[PDB]
């Protein structure tokens, strides 16, 4: 949960699961970005944010 | 191995300290340990079982941390932690049963199961917690070559043995001499007999002796010595040495004369006691040497003098015996005793899942066959399995 | 009940950790527990006693908090805390004696005294501390329906019984057959006899059997088996079945032939052992079935052959016996044993204050009468009283 | 004395909690204790040994503090602390052996060695840590005159004694009456006999009695009572009272009639039990009074009636016996028992270093001679030495 | 298990309360429950059946919510809800038949089918509704260890038994004495007979007795007692004990003299009734002890005196009997009775789908074989299956 993560302040797992490449699903209500480019898909953009 | 004890120590404390209504400062340092278990264990996957009828299970850890923000713990905080503890405590049962069931002959002190070999990486070393139990403290002192010690109450140091020895015999079996004994558990009952009652012995004294060697060296024992063997006191019929015929033994019992008990170590007399019954000590020994003798009484009332004639028909046979019993001692290798149930947990797992006979242990985990030939290859396996059985006893009785 | 253990745990630790000269960081978390006891307990008032000769006392709590500002504790800080601990430790004695003395028949697992019913409110739940003892851990696992277990050293599982059975008899009592036994504590000594020594039996073999049912199911026992009953080995005179006449029994003792010990569970054979003496295990059982037989020896020396004629006057009677002994086992209900003194604390309170016989327990707390009819209504009362007796043993020996 | 336990408690915890890879918050309060040991102990110098063959060693403390800045402990932090612990744990061994070996007669409860007198200053009182063991808790409660208690398993309360008493005798020794007994450890086996089998007694009943006084008052005992003395059941020959002649004893055994066991305290009957065998309790007593009687059976089959004639030749002598055994009890003074090895650690130090016989203890630390004359001057020495032996057992097994 | 009852409770109420034309405020709180069922159940998938001839079906839930906007419900709103209820009520039938058919021996109180193990997650706990039935209330009180109770009308507490006992017999079978009985269902008919009609008995009175032990403890029973056994009143021929020969029994019937009925609990007399027929109560018992005696009438008319001679040919045999019948009682374990059909629903599922004999229940679900050996392992299975059979009876009769 992104909200309970935000209220607690102590992360300690989102740091670990991201540094050591762990599979994860972040439940939230984010806004997104649309993208219409094959060059931006080959360039591996979605894993850099 | 050190991190398998550290998983069970903080799951035992998590069911005891995380209760409803308790103050947060009572559990403020356990939760920092329990959260740091979970961070190390996530993302990994394990596999236990496969031998005998022990089923194959797969383990996978994806859990969330505990909250660190309450003042008094409530029923939401307890019930969200019990459904995490109950998955770990099921994992530790199936790793401990996977290790008590396996054995090796080259180096038995190494881990044998697939899961315990994987827990011995430096990734999992941060789960390490205090090592305060008796078996995990002696696991660490002995791993650095320092002196260890286990304290026992009535240790099973003697294998079962019940036999005799005839120093004088004939096929009629009516004029005999020798000793009889029972060595079982932690108790020795020896009894010497003489049918003629020393009528032709020099100075009417017959000498007896019985020497019991041990398998391991005991230290600071408390021993009770009583001057009667109550088991070899009644009339019985006994077979011969090769099972051919039977012979009759009708005892009357005198008191043991000139008793000397010696406690040897590499042939050196450490302790000795001469006509001193009751409780005695024995600081360091590995061989017990009992010595006692029969003396014909020089003065006899008319009711006694009919029992012991000069001629051949002896209907009442003289008997002199002792009784020794070890109450508590300190050994350095693992053994079995009368207080703790570590031998019973090992055999009950092997009998339940129909485990085949391996290369090291006797068939059926027979303790009489295991202490008889107690090789250093069996000692390293027996310590490795009693220590895992001690870890499992904290969580699951 | 959970908060009665939590009062005694932090009064035991308060006499141990709050000593003179100690560093403040050693006791920095105990004082936060001990101050939070006092805040909950102030303003309340209690009343204990009233049954038998147990006197009525009134309790009232108005105390002040402890200081949290020193670096090393001094003699002012110790002596101002000892006169607060000594009032609480007198309160817990009179609540524990008020609960060990009362009993109910409908639901015995509920609290019965007036003070312990009042401590079971949600106001008093913040006094709750860790639950690490054996009896308070099994109080909580069994309250959620999870599997428990108590570890015993020589458990009193057998009621006292000493009797016999005659499978062949006549009013002269000179040609008999049957078994004799003693079941007492944790030890079985059975012995079978035959006066004719199987002179007319088919293949000169006489079969014996003795079946002992248990009251509760034992788990992972360590059992010692020895091939002689030393109690039924000497000549004695025994009364008849209805106390009319007496009969004489003069034994000689052969060895037991073809011994089979079986360990049953709902009529299913869990374990079996055939001519295997010494130490054995028994993983799960509730019925012990001993089987052994007498065989006439086919070859006899002239000293033996006079003992067993073909005609009627039999002056030397054949005897075959066994001996079984449970060293340690794990049960699920509470029992008595040889190591801990929880039964002795319960009876000593009832005998001292002249307590009348209630509806559940036998008169005088007779353990032979209580394990004979060990109903589920008596099991819930006996666990509730042994657990209170375990709490009182931490403070007052 | 209180600071000698406090040195050993935080050296035991330092080898258990300071391990490789552990989190720093697990050991954050131990290091504040261990650093504050070192600050107090630096600059001082000590001297142990000197009596017997115990060598003289000089001790000098100049060490540095431990680091308080890591997050997880590494192998540099462990290996720099092990070479500080190993010097302190060698110091505590030689202070504990210096104190178990010395004794005084005026005030034995005071420290006797040179090092333990120096540790009893107010400079060293800041090393004081929690006092949670059994012997150090009873050291402090008894030092303020509060009630203490030690829990034992089979306590050695009876000195060794094996003798008899003849209430009717003649120089032929063929018509006798009296009792025989064995008192050893925690077990009483008394047996009364009568050769005439009450043929001329009034109402054919012969009364027996055996009274055993204790040395210290026991509390809440669990006692097993069985109606046979198995040791006085076989034929034997016994010397006379002054060792002049020998006399013969050929028993047959009836059951004990009208058994009454009483538990006295200052001549007042606390408990009583009438024909009730099995397990019994005894809440407070210091004298056991056994009473039992022989009754001639009024109806006898022809096999029994030949044994007991009216005339003088009695070839089969009647015998009635009992058996008592204390399983566990609570005393207030220190004793020896079957579970713990505190007596064995004291004698093994004195035997190893060839220590001369002092003014208080018996030669060779004979427990039969020490419980026979158990003076209050020996009680204060025996508690002071068992408590030091309990401190040494934490570090060095 | 708790959520399986909660599915069936709000499908029963949905077919009853959602009718055509009803006001919306009558069903305003049911629709909030029924919509919140659907939200939890969507997206999941299940699988039932597989054992015996029970077919395998797959379940998948993708439904839409109900409308919450009408004032009176119309035929569109009913017919769009009936085609959702009819899919759920078919799902609950196949989960209840999947659970009544399976059994385990280790822990039978746990769910055994694949679907009911999946419903026991915390995701499905929000479907939980009120628990007001008798079996689901006793499922929850007994799961927390509180006292429960089931109310029965004529409970099947006695296994079927019809036999006799001869206290006096000879191979001619013409002078006999003893009792006959029938124990079946909830009724005891015992009858004692004597062929000589007490012509040589002391004071012409013959004593009879019949003791019936129960399997479980009954509470607050209503019992009818009538002074005649109508089943043992006519002439019949009966086989011998070993089936060798047959013997004849021609009764005449006197009235029972001196009737005493006792109601025991652990050997203690709870209730007693002396010559009191009709309806009686029994508050707490587990053993019924009937006692009655035959008395020869001292005065006889000439038509009676011919029936009972002094010599040997007895053509009219005396008979005295009783009759007991339990109308209603309260037990704590589950049983069978004469009012409800929970035993008939369990056996009809197993017989229909040809289910093999498992490890726990008798072959064919024989109630005489199941109440004879009514072990605690069978009690936990029998409660788990009667409770599932009670849930299925709400939806499908
Ligand atoms: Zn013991």
């Amino acid at each position: 949960n992104l909200e309970e993560l935000m209220r607690s302040g102590d992360y300690a797992q989102i740091t670990n699961m991201l540094l050591n490449n762990q599979p994860v699903a972040l439940v939230g209500a984010l806004p997104f970005i649309t993208d219409s480019s094959v060059i931006s898909l080959i360039a591996k953009l979605d894993a850099t944010v | 191995m050190d991190v398998l004890y550290s998983l069970s120590k903080t799951l035992k404390d998590a069911r005891d300290k995380i209760v409803e209504g308790t103050l947060y400062s009572n559990v403020s340092d356990l939760i920092q340990q329990f959260n740091q278990m979970i961070i190390t264990m996530n993302g990994n996957e394990f596999q236990t079982g496969g031998i005998g009828n022990l089923p194959i299970r797969n383990w996978n850890f994806n859990f969330g941390l505990l909250g660190t923000t309450l003042l008094n713990l409530d029923a939401n905080y307890v019930e969200t932690a019990r459904n995490t503890i109950d998955y770990f405590v099921d994992f530790v049962d199936n790793v401990c049963m996977d290790e008590m069931v396996r054995e090796s002959q080259r180096n038995g002190i190494a881990p044998q199961s697939d899961s315990l070999r994987k827990l011995s990486a430096i990734k999992f070393k941060r789960i390490n917690f205090d090592n305060s139990s008796e078996y995990i403290e002696n696991w660490n002192l002995q791993n650095r070559r320092q002196r260890t010690g286990f304290t026992f109450h009535k240790p099973n140091i003697f294998p079962y043995s019940a036999s005799f020895t005839l120093n004088r015999s004939q096929p009629a079996h009516d004029n005999l001499m020798g000793t009889m004994w029972l060595n079982a558990g932690s108790e020795i009952q020896v009894a010497g007999f003489d049918y003629s009652c020393a009528i032709n012995a020099p100075a009417n004294i017959q000498q007896f002796e019985h020497i019991v060697p041990l398998r391991r060296v005991l230290t600071t024992a408390t021993i009770t010595l009583l001057p009667d063997a109550e088991r070899f006191s009644f009339p019985r019929v006994i077979n011969s040495a090769d099972g051919a015929t039977t012979w009759f033994f009708n005892p009357v019992i005198l008191r043991p004369n000139n008793v000397e008990v010696e406690f040897l170590l590499n042939g050196q007399i450490i302790n000795t006691y001469q006509a001193r019954f009751g409780t005695i000590v024995a600081r360091n020994f590995d061989t017990i040497r009992l010595s006692f003798q029969l003396m014909r009484p020089p003065n006899m009332t008319p009711a006694v003098a009919v029992l012991f004639p000069n001629a051949q028909p002896f209907e009442h046979h003289a008997t002199v015996g002792l009784t020794l019993r070890i109450e508590s001692a300190v050994c350095e290798s693992v053994l079995a005793d009368a207080s703790e149930t570590l031998l019973a947990n090992v055999t009950s797992v092997r009998q339940e899942y129909a485990i085949p006979v391996g290369p090291v242990f006797p068939p059926g985990m027979n303790w009489t066959d295991l202490i008889t030939n107690y090789s250093p290859s069996r000692e390293d396996n027996l310590q490795r399995v009693f220590t895992v059985a001690s870890i499992r006893s904290m969580l699951i009785k």
